[PDB]
């Protein structure tokens, strides 16, 4: 019986731009029990089917973090955005799932919640399954940085900003991605 | 094609507010930062700041901080600076440029020329200049006093004297402008055949011709 | 802050002539260094950035170069189209900072004002106001004098100057005086004088009207 108690039940998720893998090998699973469960807002499958999940073969990956309610859809197989380009890349070739659920209450703090982060600047794109967690100031300019944070010298990632009262877009959604 | 296309030019009462834009298309706004830059009528270059359009950041230099406000439209892909409580010292060519990834600035706006008055428009009054009294050449002139705003045109004999003339930039006098032009013709040509300064005022639709008739 | 110090600040020179403009930075700014043109009609265009590096559509007599803090542009042989207003911009540090700037004119041989004097015009006078014009065209170099006198005496107040660019024909400067009072002034006097003093000569050139003649 496959360990993914552990990972959508795990009371810490990773930020974004260093999201958690979770490798499940030799055991059992009942992929229709999480499809049809009122647990997740969603459930999208891209070169599968979300039926014949257990009517399938090999190793799954499983991938996961925290995003904006508004970025959910960003987690697929032909996107852009911030999430998209620069943290998470889901290839167009994607066999997979990837579910995700409001956090709000369990990620949301009064006054907000900022721990969870994102990469916001960057000189290029990643690549599918890429995890960039560098930590190096970005040249927005013709003024060099000289590693000195300042105007125009930025700190490639930024906090969220997770309040309770924030509207359904700005809200945290846990992620995960499961890969075939 | 890269461009960064200035607000028209504007005129604002003094203790008032004006809000100029920077239109840029050509690339993705986001891209590149845009600074500002202020020139005094014959001064210097003077950086005003510069806006991050992404996150909306803004640096200043000292001299500008609480005068100007600049911000950054993602959707029209358009930069602005407010400018607040004008006084006449605020009026010069205010540009917007391109702080490109290396090289400082590559692209800069057309500019765009702030007047700071309470004057209203105002057509010039017209004078001609004889001689009270004679050498071998004469020297004429047009005065046009006491016009807003600028500019004037002024020619002589509808533009076909074009040699021995000096248009002087207008000075401001009683909040209105005033300048002068001089022409220099042969003695044996005035008062025979005819010289006439032909001004005109855009903004007020005027058009004036003074011929130089000799004094009594 | 970075400030940077551009001289000079004026340079008169001629066709063919070798010259150069100096920046001394304040503080290091490691070669971040623009050069820019301004035509007499406001149109600014990069010559060089990064203290050396010449921009495409900029000619070959145009270079930069540095020494320790003191950043050169250097015009090998000057034409008609590089006498223009030059600046400096560091862009090593926030804020960015301009040098003052230097302007560039056509040196020629030293020249006196042909100085000519108009009283208030009829039309003028009937309107209640009275100016008082004088020209001192075609001079060299710039800086010149004007005095005026009503009945002998300076007249100081009520004074208002304009000059004019280098003159395209013979690189001459010119300027206007005017002095401005009202109708009910001028008829309380007999005689008014404008003189110039310029450097061509030790006496100044004077011109004169009488208000009834």
């Amino acid at each position: 019986l496959c360990p993914f108690g552990e990972v959508f039940n795990a009371t810490r998720f990773a930020s974004v731009y260093a999201w958690n893998r979770k490798r499940i090998s030799n055991c059992v699973a009942d992929y229709s029990v999480l499809y049809n469960s009122a647990s997740f807002s969603t459930f999208k499958c891209y070169g599968v089917s979300p039926t014949k999940l257990n009517d399938l073969c090999t190793n799954v990956y499983a991938d996961s973090f925290v995003i904006r309610g508004d970025e959910v859809r960003q987690i697929a197989p032909g996107q852009t955005g911030k999430i998209a380009d620069y943290n998470y890349k889901l290839p167009d070739d994607f066999t997979g799932c990837v579910i995700a659920w409001n956090s709000n209450n369990l990620d949301s703090k009064v006054g907000g919640n900022y721990n969870y982060l994102y990469r916001l600047f960057r000189k290029s794109n990643l690549k599918p399954f890429e995890r960039d967690i560098s930590t190096e100031i970005y040249q927005a300019g013709s003024t060099p940085c000289n590693g000195v944070e300042g105007f125009n010298c930025y700190f490639p990632l930024q906090s969220y900003g997770f309040q309770p009262t924030n509207g359904v877009g700005y809200q945290p959604y846990r992620v995960v991605v499961l890969s075939f | 094609q890269v461009q960064l296309q200035q607000s028209g030019a504007e005129l604002a009462r003094p203790g008032a507010s004006v809000k100029l834009s920077c239109k840029a298309s050509g690339y993705t706004f986001i891209s590149n930062g845009i600074s500002w830059v202020k020139q005094r009528t014959g001064q210097g270059l003077e950086w005003i700041g510069e806006i991050y359009p992404r996150n909306g950041n803004t640096y200043y230099n000292e001299k500008f901080k609480g005068k100007a406000t600049l911000t950054a439209d993602k959707s029209s892909s358009t930069a602005y600076m407010e400018l607040r409580s004008l006084t006449s010292e605020d009026s010069a060519v205010f540009f917007c440029a391109r702080d490109y990834y290396y090289g400082s600035f590559d692209y800069w706006g057309q500019g765009t020329t702030l007047t700071v008055s309470s004057a209203k428009t105002t057509p010039p009054s017209v004078y001609p200049l004889a001689p009270g009294s004679t050498n071998s050449m004469v020297t004429l002139g047009c005065l046009v006093k006491g016009y807003f705003p600028e500019p004037v045109t002024v020619t002589w004999n509808s533009g076909s004297l074009s040699s021995g003339v000096h248009t002087f930039p207008a000075v401001l006098q009683s909040d209105l402008y005033t300048l002068s032009s001089s022409v220099t013709v042969p003695s044996s040509t005035w008062p025979s055949q005819t010289v006439t300064c032909n001004v005109a005022h855009p903004a007020s639709s005027t058009k004036v011709d003074k011929k130089i008739v000799p004094r009594d | 802050d970075i400030q940077m110090t551009q001289s000079p600040s004026s340079l008169s020179a001629s066709l063919g002539e070798r010259v150069s403009l100096t920046c001394r930075a304040s503080r290091e700014i490691s070669g971040y260094l623009t050069w820019l043109q301004q035509k007499p009609d406001g149109t600014i265009k990069r010559l060089i950035y990064a203290a050396s590096t010449l921009d495409s559509g900029v000619p070959k007599r145009f270079s930069g170069s540095r020494s320790g803090s003191d950043y050169s542009l250097t015009i090998s042989s000057l034409e008609s189209e590089d006498f223009a207003d030059y600046y400096c911009l560091q862009y090593a540090s926030y804020p960015w900072t301009f040098g003052g700037g230097t302007k560039l004119e056509i040196k020629r041989a030293d020249a006196a004002p042909t100085v000519s004097i108009f009283p208030p015009s009829s039309e003028q006078l009937t309107s209640g106001g009275a100016s008082v014009v004088c020209f001192l065209n075609n001079f060299y170099p710039k800086d010149i004098n004007v005095k005026w006198k009503i009945d002998g005496s300076e007249r100081q107040n009520g004074v208002l100057n304009s000059w004019t660019d280098q003159d395209s024909k013979d690189s001459t400067y010119s300027m206007s005086s005017t002095l401005t009072l009202t109708k009910d002034e001028y008829e309380r006097h007999n005689s008014y004088t404008c003189e110039a003093t310029h450097k061509t000569s030790t006496s100044p050139i004077v011109k004169s009207f009488n208000r009834n003649e």
